[PDB]
């Protein structure tokens, strides 16, 4: 399975989040996402081409897949429900 | 691609496969008039999820800051992240 | 609706007209799986136009502001706007 | 516009937008909004989705007009005018 690299941005995202969502998010990131990253998420479009987004619970995980080094870079973690 | 409905009907499987394999969109034209689009499910799902990201407040700038982190190799320890939010 | 390929194939002309006039999406299935979707051209272009709006730097926050103006009836004079621009 | 003719209603927000634009771009938008747009608000724009359902957007030149077609008030409510890029 894939190596995981967690950006400082994403770590701060976890810190900002309600503790329960964060713990659920982390579990997700270290388990299922790391085995099937091309499947669990969906490629992003327009300015976000090259990135994937996965969604579950009340969290959303944006990442890049570095095949050439077998690695998942966690870019941003977001609260699903949030909206203007 | 823009294709009349009868040709789509003939090789629809080939058109669905093509649309599935690339992410090309077939604009279907009935009686010389655009009617519907054949799009890949994953392609449609891809633009609907991008909508979800762009709607999330602050997501766009947070993503740029995270890309910048990758560019600098500014990553945190996985062992610490597990610690702080597991048992 | 969710319709197998060959059935879509047999009534493609009919499904395209229905998609055209209701904007119902038809998930064409191959091997019990979602492969492609028939979607209205208007339906797709409105997804895409929403994306263009949402990626505009200040757009979501201003729209929230203008909707609050609507709720307050905080509208400006048309004759003043027209005079001030358009020479 | 006939029988129950619609009229434009420009939010404070959109006037501020118009003021923030180069005078040239602002002028054409105003021309577009009161003529073409007021006459075919359903045709010259596309309805928006997700958080923005209820709204439309029309594209022209360097500008995007985000509006609501308020049939109970017979109004085209101009909510935000933004620059295209
Ligand atoms: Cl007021």
């Amino acid at each position: 399975p894939y190596h995981v690299a967690i950006t400082a941005t994403a770590a701060r995202d976890l810190q900002r989040l309600p503790e329960k969502i964060a713990a659920a998010c982390v579990e997700f990131v270290f388990g299922p996402l790391l085995n099937n990253p091309h499947r669990l998420g969906k490629p992003l479009r327009n300015d976000l081409e090259g990135l994937h987004s996965a969604r579950r619970g009340d969290y959303r995980v944006v990442y890049a897949i570095d095949d050439g080094h077998h690695r998942v870079e966690i870019i941003h973690i977001a609260r699903r429900s949030a909206s203007y | 691609a823009v294709v009349p409905l009868g040709e789509v009907r003939n090789r629809l499987s080939e058109y669905v496969a093509e649309v599935e394999l690339t992410h090309e969109r077939i604009t279907i034209t009935r009686h010389g008039h655009p009617a519907a689009v054949l799009i890949s499910a994953d392609d449609l799902a891809s633009i609907e999820e991008t909508l979800e990201v762009l709607r999330t407040p602050g997501a766009s700038e947070a993503i740029r800051e995270g890309l910048a982190d990758v560019a600098a190799g500014r990553f945190v320890s996985n062992d610490e992240i597990r610690n702080r939010y597991t048992a």
